[PDB]
RNA sequence: AGAACUGGCGAUGCGGGAUGAACCGAACGUAGAGUUAAGGUGCCGGAAUACACGCUCACAAAAGGUGUUAGUUCAUCUGAACUA
RNA sequence: GCUCCACACAAAGAUGGAUACGAAUAAGGCGUCCUUGUGGCGUCGCUGAACCAUAGCAGGCUAGCAACGGUGCACUUGGCGGAAAGGCCUUGGGUGCUUGCUGGCGAAUUGCAAUGUCAGCGUGGGGAUAAAUCAUUUGUAUACGACUUAGA
């Protein structure tokens, strides 16, 4: 409902991700995608290890320039699989393709915005427990996407000076939120609890 | 006031259509906060009115405005089925469409 | 949200009287005269008098099939 | 500090004698409390107070309560009556907050517009007032 | 679906200068009426030589619960086939009536032994009176003094596409 | 191989079958509103990221599994061989 | 890129607010206790339906009551942000606002709906600045190309 969702990665899957993202886009909902390592998908590490290269093993035998591609940072891998779900030879897809942002990590000025999630594309709730699974980042590592080591180093510096914000807010916070208490009880308070608040 | 809104606002979705032929008739409508059928029997009959700019200015003013009534609910998700004068252009498939509230009959 | 009219005239006027064919000073007279009675009555509830004053918007987030009017 | 650190995780659990909160069918928002236990899923479900009739349930329908009382095995409605009022349940629970969260929005729900406005002009209010007094330290 | 419970009385019909004979009686479980006089008929073919014409049927009772909020043990003794002919099965249902434990049997001969509803014959059905005749483990498995248990990992589910809350089960 | 009957195609559109002479429905005047068949309701795509109880980790036919769930029949205090 | 004259826009879908820990989910926040814990106590969640913001001609003109607020704008201190930093806080005055409270004058005639409003800029021809190219020369290049030097 905001003009532009800032969407989290972290603990989401892919195809069902994906599908929302794609969806929302063709009703036109921006959308800015962040945090791609985060992502997870069903199966072992093996598993999906073989489903890509399988893929990677498909190519065009005059030649291999404008035959099958691989991508390799994670952002790229689920755009794949997104993009896959869109009318992208259309005019429709190609305008709606151009609303979505992928990431990796949490780039300025997305920090400073509220993050939120899908709620039926998570893992913890969608998954049964006890069951394999797979995180993005390290596949598309070992896909020969280099940059994961950067990632962690940009995030330990940003999840610091977030940590730091936090603090300083709840601080702040807990003035007014003890504050209210004064103005409690008073009348006018009495009457916004009868007025339902 | 700040908010003069007196719409619910909503999204554009398709024509109807088959899974082939589609039958640009009748708009298909995505209400904001309607999110079941129950819900949208309140809208049906409102006057949707879909605004839109147009650089060479015409009346006096450069925009533009197709009416249209609500007709008729859409799938267990509260879809609502619009049906405008002069049909929605197909260039806005999710495009916002404002809802009205009138008539009024409660 | 009710109100009492009861004190205040009515047949004076009806669709002749806003059959028309600035201002007929008339009209102006009449306005006067339903605005004393019917505002001094409107003074006998709190804040109802900026309630008329105010206009109404939808704000965010509202759901006109879950408002009650 | 030689006592161990094992500790707590203290949920809702199943069992006899569990007021459960019935999140939708004819109840929907009420309270009854459960008789007895059938299996991982099934279980019997009651109160004559708050009016829910006595069945079956499939616990997907319903959420579970912080409260309980004792209550015997495979109790009746008459018991189950006299054991509710007997613990009290009804004051407990409506003391809570969360069931001043639910009575909250379910009035919200029903504010006359007037009234919202009302609401409008003593939050003005209300928030000058928190507003000067602080921020002065 | 919901099933209902139907006794089922056959006169089947009297031959010349011949009263009155036998009234063959069941209980079959439709879903419905005439499902079940479908039956009737279709095991009374079976059960000794008979045929849907040449006989007739009288009586017909959907038979309610006996004590509905009463928790009920039962046993169970099925006839299904395949791929060859059948093997009388027998299990134990845990539940509110006799209808429910039908039901769940069906559902569960659907879930794994893969046979259809025209295979399953019900022979008989009975209520554990008493307790400790109870053989199947999973069934006595509750059937333990003071028994607990958690929402096992609540999975709640939401009905917006978007929550902040990074929900959490609890 | 031709034996017989009896259909469908040949003169034939329309919905579905990802695509098709043989498959599933369905009779073709032009339009409006409604309701369905067949097929489906993650996205591509119109329609329930519905509800329920369960199973599993994707013509070769006999099979092997110190796989997995439920049962079958024998005997002690759980075992054996099997069936699904 | 600048300056002059002549003439053209303006001096894929908005209408309150995109409202910021992180990590687990067979667990965590928040307040608090004390030594600082893998600690004690309380409590929360089971929806963002939340939270802030919101009255005034599409938001006028005017009287004060309180209070030194909140808010705008422009001057302004200071610091932070280089992952796309172009964003945020902050200090200090003035300026306006105020709905925290109570005042007074205005609105029609748009006639019973048919949004009915309130997202400097290129042209073409001069003057000038710095170029680049063709051309010429060379040869590390070369079929044409193309490329490398030199030519104030």
């Amino acid at each position: 409902v905001e003009p532009v969702v800032v969407i989290d990665g972290k603990g989401h899957l892919v195809g069902r991700l994906a599908s929302v993202v794609a969806k929302q886009l063709l009703n036109g909902q921006k959308i800015v995608v962040v945090r791609a390592e985060e992502l997870n998908i069903s199966g072992e590490f093996f598993r999906n290890k073989l489903k890509y290269h399988d893929f990677l093993r498909k190519a065009t035998a005059f030649n291999k320039t404008r035959g099958p591609f691989h991508f390799r940072a994670p952002s790229r891998i689920f755009y794949k699989a997104l993009r896959g779900m869109v009318s992208h030879k259309t005019a429709r897809g190609k305008a709606a393709l151009e609303r979505l942002k992928v990431f990796e990590g949490i780039p300025p000025p997305y920090d400073k915005k509220k993050r939120v999630v899908v709620p039926q594309a998570l893992r913890v709730l969608r998954l049964k427990p006890g069951r394999k699974y797979t995180t993005l980042g390290k596949l598309s590592t070992s896909v020969g996407w280099k940059y994961e080591d950067v990632v962690a180093k940009l995030e330990a510096k940003r999840k610091v000076s977030s940590a730091e914000y936090y603090a300083k807010k709840r601080a702040f916070t807990k003035k007014v939120a003890s504050a209210n208490a004064t103005a409690a009880e008073s009348d006018v308070a009495k009457q916004l609890a009868a007025l339902g608040y | 006031a700040e908010s003069h809104r007196l719409y619910v606002k909503g999204k554009h979705l398709s024509y109807q259509r088959s899974k082939r032929v589609n039958n640009p008739n009748v708009s298909l409508i995505k209400i904001e906060g309607v999110a079941t059928p129950q819900d949208a029997q309140f809208y049906l009959g409102k006057r949707i009115a879909y605004v839109y700019r147009a650089s060479k200015e015409v009346r006096g003013s450069k925009i533009r405005v197709m009416w249209g009534k609500v007709t008729r609910t859409h799938g267990n998700s509260g879809v609502v089925r619009a049906t405008f004068r002069n049909n929605l252009p197909a260039k806005t498939f999710g495009a916002s469409v404002r809802i009205f509230l009138y008539p009024s009959n409660i | 949200t009710k109100v009492s009219v009861e004190g205040v005239n009515v047949e004076k006027f009806n669709v002749e009287y806003f059959a028309k064919e600035e201002i007929k000073a008339e009209r102006v007279e009449d306005q006067k005269v339903v605005d004393k009675a019917l505002i001094a009555e409107i003074k006998k509830t709190p804040l109802l008098k900026q309630y008329l004053s105010a206009s109404f918007s939808l704000k965010n987030g509202d759901k006109p099939h879950m408002l009650k009017f | 500090s030689t006592d161990s650190i094992v500790k707590a995780s203290n949920w809702r659990l199943v069992e006899v004698g569990r007021v459960v909160l019935i999140k939708k069918g004819q109840s929907a928002g009420k309270l009854a409390a459960i008789v007895e236990i059938i299996d991982q899923k099934k279980v019997l479900i009651d109160g004559p107070k708050a009016g829910v009739p006595r069945q079956a349930i499939n616990l997907g329908q319903v959420v579970l309560t912080p409260l309980t009382f004792a209550l015997p095995r495979g109790a009746r409605t008459a018991t189950v009556s006299k054991k509710w009022a007997a613990a009290a349940v009804c004051e407990k629970w409506a003391a809570s907050s969360w069931a001043k969260k639910i009575a909250q929005r379910e009035r919200r729900a029903a504010l006359t517009d007037f009234e919202r406005f009302q609401v409008m002009v003593l939050r003005k209010q209300k928030r000058y007032t928190v507003k000067k007094a602080l921020a002065k330290a | 679906a919901h099933f209902k419970e139907y006794q089922v009385i056959g006169r089947r019909l009297p031959t010349e200068s011949v009263p009155e004979p036998k009234l063959f009686r069941m209980r079959i479980f439709a879903s419905n009426e005439v499902i079940a006089k479908s039956r009737y008929w279709y095991f009374l073919q079976k059960l000794h030589k008979v045929k849907k014409a040449s006989g007739e049927i009288v009586s017909i009772n959907q038979i309610n619960e006996a004590h509905p909020t009463k928790v009920k043990n039962f046993g169970v003794w099925v006839r299904y086939d395949s791929r060859s002919g059948t093997h009388n099965m027998y299990k134990e249902i845990r539940d509110v009536s006799r209808v429910a434990a039908v039901e769940t049997l069906y559902q569960d001969m659907a879930a794994r032994h893969r046979a259809r509803f025209r295979s399953i014959h019900i022979l008989k059905v009975a209520e554990i009176e008493k307790t400790a005749d109870v053989k199947r483990q999973y069934v006595k498995q509750f059937l333990t003094k003071d028994l607990k248990f958690p929402l096992p990992h609540r999975v709640q589910k939401s009905t917006k596409t978007f929550s902040y809350k990074r929900p959490s089960t609890f």
